[PDB]
């Protein structure tokens, strides 16, 4: 009368689709991502990531990318370290591609876990603890390059404007750039002037991403940018978020994906916090500053409903929000946001939401 | 009658426990995980195998037969957690029994979420 | 100057510990044991057990035994069903059992992981989804018989006056009897009588076990009876639970490893709630009711605190009672149990708690 | 005290203290195994008002132990001060990697 069947896609159509990837912290080993629809919250599926996953959406938006850690009897047996290839509409494995075991076991922030602007090349953090830039080679299925070069550094942001080039944040208050070849080799690198100073004025390593310049933000709420609209990387700053009157109550940011760009308007978005001293910069928002980069001002504050993360719609100028919880559906069409709904229970222990790719 | 396709009901109704069908649910109701009640989320997959039993409709006013089928293959869904137990028995009586993993016999056993398939009068 | 060590033994002595059996359902590849210090409520340790662990304790003190599933990549690959052996004191993997890939799957009642009165050998029930019980060869790690002459029948309920002898409860609502050879395969068996109607007063598996006999409650308030004192198991029953104030108010059993026996008082406690009906089966305890055995009435009835599992020491006259979370520790030296204590958030999702064994 | 996030040896702990999970400050829970390498801290002592070179050590080859969970940042720096960073897992050159939880070595001042 009845007969349940598999093999089903997901509902809602890529375009409603976000990715809250759950750390499930209390039980790491069962980690997942779960696919929600974000004009409605109703839950779509989930893509199981044992050990402390990551995850990403193929540029294309056809694919899900996991790296995950598995051992033959989980706590004991041999280690393998692995990125997966997901079916995006299906939410099924196909494709399991080896890695050296040193993949970085971490929180997820997006920069552990990118791929070129190309989407031919999936690059990764390692940690050995040793850091390297790991490289695999999307059509072959294999790894193929680990960049040495970046020892010292920490974390991937891929540049918009080049098919297959990115840079990592280094232990010097600089940064390193490297060109990959078609075949996922280093073709060529290039290291930037000092642009913060590492002692006196750290930053967050989640980027305000823009098509040819990045900016990061800072323990004391300075603002620092690398533009590489050029083949040399050319680093400026600090600017302050703060003005006068900010500056009595000691804002400074706070948070894990921290900030955002909406690349149309040149608007920044922020995660901050009052009474800022040494050890807040992982508070949760008590407030977003909406921040015009052009004129290095605040255009627009909200309440932050304790948000830690965030991540940028370009397309239908949108925000996510995420407390490690609940997701806050943001439109930001105009400078002052408008909260449009919250997803309650999306996650357990999630510090990262995305979009699914469309345009 | 309508009570009879959950496809046409509202979605808070049929997401309930208290759902006339779902009388001897051990666990997480698929259509709370991305499916339905008689389809799997995607990535997941129908154990051949379930308990079963009979639930009374109180729409219609007659008993039918359910087949609780699990969808397996994919970490806990943990939503929409359910423990009815209507005419449930141990497992001296297995296939009455919900205390058990009806993934137990797939590719992989590991447990999704669980339903209930109407089997008929 | 600290220097951090490990290779450390539980601090506590033995005869303080106990075994929650967390099945942690939310994240069910993650299931472990907790190991508790019963008489001040300290965490002493724990043991993983991957997808839907179930354990015991050696008879003798000296090990934990496991019992779970793996799967090459946990969600697919190859099945490994097993049991494990575990330094009780250093709780640390010793060595893996090879079982066939039916072991049962379920929530963790005593009688579906069991051992032998000489402790020589590990019984456990298989479903596939055709029952049998599967013996194992604790000195030579070794999976040695499948006794499949137990079809149709479920769970193991050890003779604790025969060194290798066990029952298990049959849809014909009798007991099948298996006495093992010095080799683990089966040297003889026996059918009882029907001790019960299966479809007019159906028992919970769970007995309340002397060391000659068992006891078993019913859906309806019932108690069952098999004596194993001689060759052949007698069986009993029934007789009520309630009085006619009980039946006017409909007070039926409910829980999981919902029954107890004091051996040395006759003592049975079982998890009652008022206003039974189809359906009620494993409702949270309204109350404990303490029956005599022998003169077949209750002795005291006091607050449940929605406990669903127990377990009865002898020497120290102690029950455990457990709500999936916590445990409740008793004083049963007198006919009134004394509550002693309660350790909160002992587990996630527990329905079953054990004693270290002590003689 | 040993087992509150604000106890003073716990300034940059990201993880469970092991003093809760059946271990001590100083020793791993049974069947856990030490991480030769960790994050460094350095923490204030209220009692002497000195400050101390803590070394966080993770436990690991067991699942999580989900008791005391604290994640207290004092002097925590990005994975581009690496020795300095507690949002990765320090267990990660392990036998097995899995993380348990995390104990609050003195080193010296
Ligand atoms: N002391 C660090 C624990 C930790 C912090 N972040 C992690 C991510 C994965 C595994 C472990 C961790
Ligand atoms: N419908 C069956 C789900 C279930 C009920 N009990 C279980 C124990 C382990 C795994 C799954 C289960």
């Amino acid at each position: 009368r009845e007969v349940l069947t598999g093999g089903h896609s997901v509902s809602a159509p890529q375009e409603n689709r976000i990715y809250v990837m759950d750390s499930v912290f209390m039980h790491l080993t069962e980690s997942r991502v779960h696919v929600y629809d974000y004009t409605n919250g109703k839950f779509l599926g989930m893509v199981p990531t044992a050990f402390n996953g990551h995850v990403q959406v193929s540029n294309d938006g056809k694919k899900i990318y996991t790296m995950t850690t598995y051992h033959e009897r989980i706590t004991r047996g041999k280690r393998s370290d692995v990125v997966e290839v997901w079916d995006a509409d299906k939410l099924t494995f196909e494709k399991e591609i080896s890695l050296p075991p040193k993949r970085v076991q971490g929180l997820n922030y997006d920069g552990l876990f990118r791929q070129t602007t190309d989407g031919k090349f999936i690059v990764l953090q390692n940690a050995s603890p040793a850091t390297s830039i790991g490289i695999v080679d999307v059509a072959k299925g294999d790894y193929v390059e680990d960049v040495t070069a970046a020892a010292g550094c920490w974390s991937v942001i891929p540049q918009p404007n080049r098919p297959r080039s990115f840079m990592t944040i280094c232990g010097d208050g600089g940064l390193l750039t490297i060109n990959l070849g078609e075949d996922g080799k280093v073709a060529s690198q290039s290291r930037s002037k000092q642009m913060f100073s590492v002692k006196d004025d750290p930053i967050f390593i989640a980027p305000a991403l823009d098509k040819d310049k990045a900016h990061f933000v800072s323990y004391y709420g300075n603002v620092y940018s690398a533009d590489f609209s050029g083949d040399e990387v050319k680093v400026d700053g600090p600017w302050s978020l703060l003005n006068d009157e900010d500056k009595a109550k000691n804002w400074v940011p706070g948070g894990y994906n921290l900030v955002g760009l909406h690349r149309a308007s040149g608007r920044m978005y922020v995660f901050m916090h009052p009474d800022g001293k040494e050890g807040t910069h992982k508070f949760p928002a008590a407030e977003i500053w909406v921040m015009d980069t052009k004129t290095k001002q605040r255009v627009a504050r909200i309440p932050g409903r304790d948000a830690l993360s965030m991540t940028i719609d370009q397309q239908r100028n949108l925000m996510l929000t995420l407390d490690g919880g609940n997701v806050n559906v943001y439109d930001i069409s105009q400078p002052e946001p408008k909260l449009l709904r919250t997803i309650e229970g999306a996650a357990e222990a999630s510090l990262q939401v995305q979009f699914h790719p469309v345009g | 009658h309508i009570s009879l396709n959950p496809d046409l009901a509202n979605e808070d109704e049929v997401n309930s426990c208290d759902y006339w069908r779902h009388c001897a649910v051990d666990g997480f109701l698929c259509s709370c995980c991305g499916g339905t009640t008689t389809t799997c989320p995607p990535g997941s997959t129908p154990s051949p195998i379930s308990w079963i039993g009979t639930c009374h409709n109180p729409h219609d006013g007659k008993d039918y037969l359910i087949s609780y089928h699990d969808c397996c293959g994919k970490t806990a869904c943990g939503r929409c957690q359910c423990n009815t137990q209507t005419r449930e028995r141990p497992g001296y009586e297995f296939f009455l029994h919900n205390d058990v993993n009806w993934c137990m016999a797939n590719e992989n056993s590991t447990f999704h979420c669980t339903t209930s398939v109407l089997v008929g009068l």
